[PDB]
RNA sequence: AUCGAGAGGU
């Protein structure tokens, strides 16, 4: 759906860095490249923004309305 | 026929101040409360209540029993 | 807790309670002053006294099989020699109970298990089904304590034998290829004297599936042999709460035929 | 539909926060029964106590995780009391908590001062 | 006792507590993780809701953002009360925080609801959105399309991680002692060599390396214990360690009260 | 069916479990129908804790008519069983 | 792994069926108050529950010590030969040495006992096997005797041969499982305890209760009691359905069995199959001829 | 059995294969049980089958 | 040899190839997994939320597996994942589990 | 709950974060599973899981485990090391109500569970007394309808012999379908009661 | 003075076995005339004993004399649960302390004090 | 349990 | 799906076959009665038309 | 409500 605000372990919050990452990403990085640039060291932490998947985007495309 | 089930109310004071319900049954003292949160079901004094009226106000189980009489 | 069908047990202690009373009553198991005096309050019906510790100096300590015994009704009498030499085992085999106390033996399937003529049968025959349930209530509680506060743990590094045991493992199975190439041979020459009573085919079958048996066995018997004591799926198998030795073979050595 | 609710790890719904008996199996032995409490006050509680040479013993134990409190079993030699022992370790331990805070807080300012 | 602080971040504190029982140690990181007193969005009032997130999904995720949280236990208009001990109605300055979102996406795009959407009323800096990234918009509540609006009304109280995960101020204690296990408080697994096999730690270094033909020492404690806490952003890590100190002392406190 | 004397009972002296288990359910039914308690009451409140402490003092007044596969019947007094 | 699927989900079903004819077959099949087992229709099932009326639960191992023992061993551990042997009275209080009426009684002691082996090893265990379930826990008892009285094995008891004789033969005359004073229910109360007797005289021996175990008076006293407690105790009670208990235990061991041998077997046991899979016979040869290869 | 041997042989007999069935896995049960299952198919005179 | 195969692991269906490293279990768990699968709570279809189903369940925030199989690019478990990295200790604590 | 090798559980105890076993650098698992259950079932594929996960998650290269591959798990344990790990998964836990370092090292790492459609809220049933059918005047089937439960043929047998004549006689008459008649003392038959 | 010292002797240790434990070990000493045999499990790791040491065992029937406990390097309290007398006047004691096992064979002379009964063992090197 | 008949002891109600 | 009678106890069709290689999942398959008669095809296999 | 079919759970 979308990403969560906290993580579910290390409960850091990861709510505000899920546009960075894909920005890291964009800039030809690995995304554990990106993870280490976002001070993600708890691999708890990591998977999180790793193993996410953006349902949200993908719901907002049945808009009632164009 | 209580006048208050199926009345909206607000709880008072208790750990569970503030939240929404309506009131579902009620006996002579207590009355039993459908929370809006969570499926919650519970079961509160009627003096634990705010009541909600037509124009958006809280006011006291005394003021509701004052209310329903209807004298005036 | 005692049943007619087999006039014996039909409950006993299992799973964490049964690896974590193998690990407790270990000989070198030595309990603190703050450990022992924790575990009390959770012996039911506890008197109040303190055990007085088996080592006065240089530190003050108990042990496993002492505080174990705590739980142990007075007046429970059990010999299971798995030796007939002596009351003084080296490698704390068997088992020895008199007056509710242990003397030696590693507590297991073999004793709180439910088997026939152990420490559960004993008790409940001697005592009564109330003394007896009052006895699995402690040995649950007093060991559960004492294992979560010593951690029981496996993982993938318990299933991996050491580089000669796999050269072992792999001689063993190249050996059992090369007889059944033979035995193939011969069959194919008409070299293979029929059992009596069974068809040519059926008595190659029966040897070829022999000597696949033995020889995943004794892939087996290696991979174990060199496991250590220290290893989980060990512990657990030596428990008896859960696995055997062909679980272990399987995962270590060969799957087999 | 049957989950506790959460306050109730902090709401004492009438009890009494510390409950304090004698234990009559034993002399100079009670037992504290503390409401809404857990490992937190009982480790170093029992640590304290055990520190403290009056003390034969001092354990304690939390009987379910479903209900939120513990209970402290301390035995004294003859000459003191169980509830005079735990005063003062709760005193030694508030003692000890504050050089803790105090150092903590002046190790702080050092550090950010050096900061910059 | 002594603290040696080794390293501050905006987040965390990464120091070494000595001449201190592990017991107490213990206690310091479980009263951080479990009960120090935070602000958090509580009950959230909805309005209209068009997203397609749905209310409750949307209710835990505000829950879950962190709100400037320091100095709450000062007595009020400075710090906060328990809306159950509080003599409030429903709720009031005293013993909540009202925050507003109101966001309505009428462009062709995708609206992005963030943190710094939210209006707090304006009473004390306490129960302000923590917005610590560096564009300074905090955590992603949802995303809009056009004539999808959210309105609602959040109401903010006082609580601990007990109560809730959303009241814990600390995401993780980094807490460990014996780099060395000169006390073998474990028995380390191996396959060939324990030594080799178990990679050593970054506090091996402030503490000495066991000596060869020294023998156990069986009356030696663990007394240095290195601990690193770890903020959320709604409080500082010295004001958590500091409010930590209090809650033990204050318990400690309670029981000497009720005992004497 | 014709009754046994007493000296020509063949049965077991002891109370069954079986017995034991019939004995105490039916006296502790009685007891909550207001039936008279043979025995001080220390404040019990269950009557299958009071028919049991009847038992304790064989003060329970009942009989057990134990059948004969032919018909014949002992009966056997709760007081007398062991 | 497919086909242990597949013998699982037919083997459910099999052995419910199994079970379920099992139980409508002995339902009616209860102990009844005269000892004997009957079903609904007072049809004798058998004289005495299990053969010797004894509850399945209280029932636990003991070994036969005679049985496997030689004839120079039995005499040795058995055998007391006062005008020959002297030992006896180092380990009693009082002499004994060249009594007449001990000697008589110690001689019908052992010829009691030689009959027993004699039974034992002719009649009832020819095989050999020595342990077997019976009532009470007799070693055990002794044990607890043992510990609870401090027995030192250096002090002389004063057990006099005629106490232990005497005790014991009480304690055999108090195991009664049927009762009456015709010569039947004699016959069948002795048949039923004989096993038990057996036990009791080859553990009760005198030699074994002076030279071996070093009781008293008291600890003997009370281990008499205890038998006979622990004994009584053992009794099937009267209106226990004992047909639907053996029902359910075995079939419940058949839900584990392995899918000729297992369930098939069972099965084929169970209806009387007048076609086997596998008709078979064991045909033993004559001990001269099976001893050697040409001749079998 | 029963047609050669008698009744009270076949008794033995099914005692003897069902122990063998049942014991083959390493298992027990009581041997009042077996007896009364035996005594129970052998009571009238012949192998009564247990079936309908 | 007249024919090679493109892939042993196609020899596998749509759930038996969400397992991973199905070729180091004991089958009858492979085949447990394969019959859970089914029962696991995710997104089913996009448009769960225009469809009125008689029964959907829904995870709040699915993520993929860090360990996949290449067969799962096909199988779109990835795009819509019924589960979530959980971290597990393998442990006896309290006798709860 | 289930893994992705046939390790399906149930929770049996929710414990909060200050109560889980830590590691050094303070990660609390989410999920703890018995040890037990890993040897008799041979499941090696989700301890070979956890390392490559564990491996994955730190290093952000995702994880393959397709079958039949040459991914051994000697490679996946010199990865792991790589990173400053345990080669095998194991890791140093302390205590988490005495902070006392744990005398076993734990396999901790990420695995992938799921969720199943069996809730217990959607499982728990109880009826004291409520519908019955209409011909049977027994109590009606099903959880959703308000129904009992069935008292078989095999719970009878137990009772039988157990030897509880009034458990039975409660269980099948006093709870499910008590009736009366009354019946003529000549003929046999139920009679015209008023 | 000494009536509760039901043994008292020197032994030298001549094997010692820590295969099994890591915090127990068996040691097998001889005594000054080769007189007694001793096998003695003992908590290594608080109290090591390595081959070829010389140390004064005591065995009493309680620490009531305090010059005795003072002196003592190491102190056990254990159960004798075990005496036979041999055929050629040797004598076997087997003591268990709450699960270490110490056997003691020699000469009844001076193992006769040791009955089954509770003891204090004392080591001093 | 149900292989018996329980009756009273009036006897015994009199003492 | 088979519709080979689920009641009757034959193992045979309900067997996983040599020839099911490729064909067949080896896996997954019901518990129970429909155990081994339910199949689910692999993940390249074609059905001619 | 009844009946039938199917999917599942242990
Ligand atoms: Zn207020």
């Amino acid at each position: 759906m979308i990403i969560p605000i906290r993580c579910f372990s290390c409960g850091k919050v990861i709510g505000d860095k899920w546009d960075t990452y894909l920005t890291l990403l964009q800039e030809d990085n690995t995304e554990g490249e990106a993870l280490d640039k976002l001070g993600l060291q708890r691999y708890c932490c990591r998977r999180m923004i790793l193993t996410h998947v953006d349902l949200i985007e993908k719901l907002l495309c049945y808009n009632p309305l164009s | 026929r209580d006048k208050a089930i199926g009345a909206t109310v607000r709880i008072r004071r208790g750990p569970m101040k503030g939240l929404l319900g309506v009131i579902k049954d009620t006996t002579d003292a207590n009355a039993r409360v459908e929370l809006h949160t969570g499926n919650k079901m519970v079961t509160i004094p009627k003096e634990n209540l705010l009541y909600t009226t037509k124009t958006g106000e809280l006011i006291s189980y005394t003021e509701f029993i004052e209310r329903s009489r209807g004298i005036r | 807790i005692v049943s007619p069908q087999s006039n014996k047990p039909v409950m006993g202690i299992v799973q964490d309670t049964l690896a974590g009373v193998r690990k407790f009553s270990l000989r070198d198991n030595f309990l603190t002053r703050n450990a022992v005096m924790n575990i009390m309050l959770w012996v039911p019906d506890w008197d109040g006294i303190l055990p007085p510790p088996v080592i006065l100096k240089p530190k003050v300590l108990w042990t496993g099989k002492q505080i174990l015994s705590l739980i142990i009704p007075k007046g429970i009498n059990l010999i299971r020699d798995d030796d007939k030499q002596s009351l003084s085992n080296p490698t704390d085999s068997g088992m020895l109970i008199e007056n509710g106390e242990i003397i030696y033996g590693v507590v297991d399937k073999k004793t709180v298990g439910a088997s026939q003529g152990g420490l559960v049968h004993t008790i409940w025959k001697e005592k009564g089904p109330e003394i007896c349930k009052g006895f699995f209530n402690g040995i649950q509680r007093v060991v559960n304590y004492w294992l979560l506060h010593n951690g029981f743990s496996i993982g993938i590094g318990d299933t991996i034998a050491d580089a000669d045991t796999m050269k072992e493992v792999t001689r063993t199975v190249k050996e059992a290829r090369r007889q059944v190439a033979e035995c193939i041979q011969d069959a194919q020459h008409n070299r293979l004297k029929p059992e009596p009573g069974m068809t040519l085919r059926e008595s190659f079958e029966a040897k070829v599936s022999r000597i696949l048996n033995q020889a995943r066995d004794n892939a087996g018997r290696s991979a174990e042999h060199s496991l250590k004591d220290s290893n989980n799926v060990k512990q657990m198998v030596a428990a008896g709460s859960k696995g055997s030795f062909i679980n272990i073979s399987q995962m270590s050595a060969c799957v087999g035929q | 539909m049957n989950q506790p609710e959460r306050y109730e790890l902090i709401e004492l719904m009438g009890l009494p926060k510390v409950t304090y008996e004698l234990d009559s199996k034993s002399p100079n032995a009670a037992v504290v029964t503390l409401e809404k409490e857990d490992h937190t006050l009982a480790n170093m509680l029992a640590n304290q106590l055990l520190s403290d040479e009056r003390v034969l013993f001092a354990g304690y134990k939390v009987p379910h995780p479903l209900n939120h409190n513990f209970i402290l079993r301390v035995q004294t030699v003859e000459d003191c009391s169980p509830k005079q022992v735990i005063v003062d370790a709760a005193k030694s331990l508030i003692t000890h908590l504050e050089e803790i805070k105090v150092n903590f807080m002046r190790e702080w300012e050092l550090k950010m001062i050096s900061v910059e | 006792t002594h603290i040696t602080i080794r390293n501050i971040s905006k987040n965390s504190v990464d120091f070494v507590l000595t001449n201190t029982s592990l017991a107490v140690a213990n206690s310091l990181r479980r009263v951080v993780l479990a009960e120090i007193p935070t602000v958090a969005i509580d009950l959230v009032e909805i309005n209209v809701n068009t997203s397609v997130m749905p209310d409750e999904f949307l209710a835990h995720r505000l829950g879950m953002i962190p709100l400037d949280s320091s100095n709450i236990d000062e007595p009020p208009p400075v710090g906060l009360e328990y809306t159950r001990n509080c003599d409030c109605d429903q709720y009031c300055p005293k013993c909540s925080v009202e925050l507003f979102l109101n966001a309505k996406c009428t462009g062709e795009g995708t609206m992005e609801i963030y943190a710094r959407d939210l209006v707090v009323s304006s009473n004390s800096s306490l129960g302000h959105p923590i917005l610590a990234d560096p564009k300074s918009r905090g955590p992603l509540i949802c995303k809009l399309r056009k004539e999808q609006e959210i309105s609602l009304r959040c109401i903010a109280k006082k609580g601990i991680a007990k109560e809730h995960a959303k009241w814990s101020p600390t995401s993780a204690v980094a807490f460990e002692y014996d780099p060395w296990n000169k006390l073998q408080h474990t028995d380390y697994w191996f396959e060939n060599d324990a030594d080799a096999e178990w990679p050593k730690s970054k506090n091996a270094d402030w503490e000495e390396p066991p000596r060869e033909g020294e023998p156990f020492n069986f009356q030696e404690e663990p007394r240095r214990f290195y601990m690193d806490v770890e903020s959320v952003g709604s409080i500082p890590p010295n004001e958590i360690m500091v409010q930590g100190l209090r809650i033990l002392q204050e318990k400690l406190a309670v029981l000497v009260r009720d005992l004497d | 069916g014709k009754a046994v004397a007493k000296e020509d009972r063949t049965t077991t002296p002891y109370m069954t479990k079986y017995e034991r288990a019939r004995i105490l359910g039916t006296r502790a039914l009685q007891i909550s129908m207001n039936a008279p308690v043979l025995v001080d009451l220390e404040g019990e409140t269950d009557p299958l804790q009071i028919a049991m402490k009847e038992l304790a003092q064989k003060k329970i007044p009942l009989l057990v008519r134990r059948y004969l596969p032919d018909g014949s019947y002992e009966d056997w007094s709760v007081a007398e069983l062991i | 792994g497919r086909e242990g699927l597949i013998d699982t989900a037919v083997k459910t079903a099999e052995t419910g069926y199994i079970q379920r004819r099992l139980v409508k077959a002995m339902e009616d099949v209860m102990v009844r108050y005269d000892g004997t087992v009957r079903n609904a229709m007072g049809d004798i099932i058998q004289f005495a529950y299990g053969e010797d009326g004894l509850d399945a639960t209280l029932v636990e191992y003991q070994v036969f010590d005679s049985l496997r023992l030689s004839t120079k061993q039995f005499e040795k551990k058995y055998r007391i030969d006062l005008m020959e042997d002297r030992s006896l009275s180092l380990y009693m209080e009082n002499s004994i040495e060249n009594d007449s009426s001990v000697q008589d009684l110690l001689d019908e002691e052992y010829t009691q006992l030689v009959a027993d082996r004699e039974l034992l090893c002719k009649f009832i265990f020819p095989k050999g096997d020595a342990r077997w379930p019976l009532p009470v826990n007799v070693q055990r008892i002794i044990q607890n005797a043992l510990q609870i009285f401090h027995l030192e094995a250096k002090k002389p008891t004063d057990l006099l041969p005629s106490d232990i004789i005497n005790g014991l033969n009480e304690l055999i005359a108090k195991l009664t499982i049927f009762r009456g004073s015709d010569r039947i229910t004699r016959d069948v109360q002795n048949n039923a305890t004989l096993l038990f007797q057996i036990l009791l005289r080859s553990k009760f021996a005198v030699k074994r209760v002076i030279m071996e175990y070093r009781l008293n008076k008291v600890a003997f006293e009370w281990i008499m009691g205890e038998v006979e407690a622990r004994f009584q105790q053992a009794v099937v009670s009267p209106g226990e359905m004992v047909g639907t208990l053996a029902a359910q235990s075995i079939g419940e061991p058949a839900t584990q069995m392995t899918l000729t041998l297992g369930v098939p077997r069972l099965k084929e046991i169970l209806n009387v199959a007048k076609n086997i899979k596998t008709p078979s016979l064991t045909i033993y040869l004559m001990p001269w001829i099976a001893a050697n290869m040409d001749l079998a | 059995i029963l047609q050669i041997l008698g009744i009270e042989a076949t008794r033995s007999a099914l005692l003897k294969e069902l122990r063998n069935v049942i014991e083959f896995d390493g298992s027990y049960v009581n041997y009042r049980h077996l007896a009364l299952l035996c005594d129970v198919m052998t009571s009238r005179g012949h192998l009564m089958a247990i079936t309908r | 040899w007249t024919h090679c195969e493109i892939h042993p692991a196609m020899i596998l269906g749509i759930l038996a190839s969400i397992i991973p490293f199905p070729d180091h279990n004991q089958s009858p768990r492979n085949t447990y997994q394969s019959a859970m699968g089914k029962q696991a709570m995710g997104v089913y279809l996009t448009n769960y939320q225009v469809r009125m189903d008689t029964m959907a369940n829904i995870l709040y925030y699915p993520q993929k597996p860090l360990a996949t199989t290449r067969s799962m690019e096909y199988l779109k478990f990835r795009e819509l994942p019924a589960g979530q990295n959980a971290i597990v200790a393998i442990l006896c604590y309290s006798g709860y589990n | 709950f289930a893994s992705r090798h046939g390790q399906k559980g149930t929770i049996g105890m929710t414990y909060r974060h200050e109560d889980m076993p830590f590691s050094a650098q303070g990660i609390v698992p989410d999920i703890i599973i018995n040890p037990h259950a890993i040897p008799s079932r041979m499941t090696v594929a989700h301890l070979v899981e956890c390392q490559l996960s564990k491996v994955s998650a730190l290093s952000g290269f995702e994880g393959d485990a397709t079958p039949f591959t040459d991914v051994t798990v000697e490679a996946v344990s010199k990865l792991l090391r790589s990173h400053g790990f345990q080669s095998r998964g194991f890791e140093v836990m302390y205590h988490g109500h005495t902070g006392r370092k744990l005398v076993a090292q734990v396999f901790l790492g990420p695995t992938y569970y799921q969720r199943l459609k069996h809730l217990v809220d959607d499982k728990i049933h109880a009826r004291a007394r409520g519908p019955v059918q209409i011909l049977t005047r027994q109590p009606v089937e099903g959880r959703s309808r308000d129904g009992g439960l069935r008292f078989g043929e095999m719970e009878r047998d137990c009772q039988i012999s157990h030897g509880c004549s009034s458990v039975l006689r409660e269980r099948l008459f006093d709870c499910s379908d008590a009736y009366r008649v009354i019946v003529c003392d000549i003929c046999g038959l139920i009679a015209i009661a008023s | 003075m000494s009536e509760s010292v039901l043994l008292d002797e020197i032994f030298t240790v001549t094997s010692v076995d820590k295969q099994k434990y890591q915090r127990v070990s068996r040691i097998t000493a001889v005594s000054g005339q080769n007189d007694m045999n001793l096998t003695l499990d003992i908590n290594s790791q608080i109290y090591p004993l390595e081959k070829d040491a010389t140390f004064s065992l005591q065995i009493t029937s309680n620490l009531n004399s305090p010059d005795l406990k003072e002196a003592a390097d190491y102190i056990m309290y254990g159960k004798v649960y075990r005496v036979e007398e041999a055929k050629d006047e040797k004598v076997s004691v087997y003591v268990s302390f709450g699960g270490l096992l110490m056997a003691i064979e020699g000469s009844h002379r001076k193992l006769y004090r040791l009955s089954l009964d509770h003891v204090y063992l004392l080591l001093r090197r | 349990t149900g292989a018996f008949d329980i009756y009273l002891d009036q006897d015994m109600l009199m003492n | 799906n088979t519709p080979i009678g689920r009641d009757g106890k034959l193992a045979k069709p309900r067997q996983l076959h040599n020839t099911h290689w490729g064909m067949v999942c080896p896996a997954e398959t019901p518990e129970g009665q429909a155990c081994g008669l339910v199949k689910n095809l692999s993940l390249m296999s074609y059905v001619s038309v």
